[PDB]
């Protein structure tokens, strides 16, 4: 698309590796260790994909 | 009967369809005097779930006693979703 | 392949701008291609409007975002193109066109000219 | 941005060449460059898709040829209705995403 082409989503991160073949559908608001953080986003706190 | 069918109630749309010839159980049933014995093995191995069936027709015995027989299970269902896997459950009567 | 295009001749000052071309004959099971808007004033060169896919994506040209509009009728008929508040510059001939992303603009419409009754 | 002459002029037959050149930070990788006519009353039709490919109905003495930063056309055998308002359109990345030609008014000396 020729401003950009934002129909096509990638995943950056997860709690962990992934087994062969496996399909990660289920997204949620991911923390990062220890902070409680949930519901919106914010600090260490970002939509994955 | 098909008592309470609404047990699913929301789909979107179906794909694959099968019709098959039904499992061998004995004409209809009462309490006690137990014969059929159903196994299954569920498996999860590189996102290929799999179901191995066997079905022992006929038991005439004492309650529990479970037996020292011996039998393979053939391959039933071999089935790539691909997904994680976690409340398969039947029903019973 | 036939490309019509309609518009007024003139216009008041104050008046809103309704374009409208209609398409017939397209491979529409593909992906990037779509229908644009382009326009020229005589005594300056070319210079580019719109343009929608077909999946209801609208590009503009930058700084010009809130008056422009499109039409996408979903129905394979025309597509209207709406623009308001409207300046005795852009008093113009417009090309409505096909758009691949190869072929920038394919085949080209005959296109309507409209002035300022100012 | 993308610029080119704003006219040309040459004898009548043949010795007829026009380019665009623009400015390589501005200009993303200099790909899917096209070459247009425009007539005057007429609606313009599509000569060269990118660079080097001549698509179908065209003649094959329109030829198109891109060197380091600057690309151009030529043309053999010109006739007398000919002229024509030549135009180059092409991808820029910093600015609005497309940009058309500077102008072009090919004459003739015929007459
Ligand atoms: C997903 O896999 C985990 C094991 O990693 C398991 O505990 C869980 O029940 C599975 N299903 C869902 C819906 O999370």
């Amino acid at each position: 698309k020729v401003s950009g082409n934002y129909n096509y989503l990638y995943r950056l991160f997860r709690k962990s590796n992934l087994k062969p073949f496996e399909r990660d559908i289920s997204t949620e608001i991911y923390q990062a260790g220890n902070k409680p953080c949930n519901g919106v986003a914010g600090f260490n706190c970002y939509f994955p994909l | 009967m098909e008592s309470e069918f609404r047990v699913y109630s929301s789909a979107n749309n179906c794909t694959f369809e099968y019709v098959s010839q039904p499992f061998l159980m004995d004409l209809e049933g009462k309490q006690g005097n137990f014969k059929n014995l159903r196994e299954f093995v569920f498996k999860n191995i590189d996102g290929y779930f799999k179901i191995y069936s066997k079905h022992t027709p006929i038991i005439v015995r004492e309650p529990e006693d479970l037996p020292q027989g011996f039998s393979a299970l053939e391959p039933l269902v071999d089935l790539p979703i691909g997904i994680n896997i976690t409340r398969f459950q039947t029903l019973l009567a | 392949i036939t490309l019509k295009e309609s518009g007024p001749t003139l216009v008041k000052p104050t008046q809103t701008l309704t374009l409208t071309c209609a398409f017939s004959g397209f491979s529409l099971n593909t992906g990037g291609a779509g229908v644009g808007w382009i326009r020229q004033p005589p005594g300056k060169a070319l210079e580019w409007l719109a343009l929608i896919y077909w999946d209801g994506d609208k590009r503009y040209n930058p700084s010009l975002k809130s008056r422009l509009a499109i039409i996408m009728d979903t129905s394979k008929n025309r597509v209207v193109l709406t623009m308001t508040n409207m300046d005795p510059v852009d008093t113009a001939t417009y090309y409505c066109a096909h758009h691949k992303i190869e072929y920038i603009f394919d085949y080209w419409g005959q296109g309507t000219l409209v002035a300022v009754s100012s | 941005a993308l610029t080119q002459p704003a006219s040309v002029s040459g004898s009548p037959g043949q010795s007829i060449t026009v380019s665009c050149t623009g400015t390589s930070s501005d200009l993303g990788n200099f790909q899917y460059v096209s070459w247009y006519q425009h007539h005057p009353g007429k609606a313009p039709k599509l000569l060269i898709y990118e660079v080097s490919k001549r698509p179908s109905g065209v003649s094959n003495r329109f030829s198109g040829s891109k060197s380091g930063n600057t690309a151009s056309l030529t043309i053999s055998g010109l006739q007398a209705e000919d002229e024509a308002d030549y135009y180059c359109c092409s991808y820029t990345t910093t600015t609005i995403p497309v940009a058309f030609g500077g102008g072009t008014k090919l004459t003739v000396l015929g007459q």
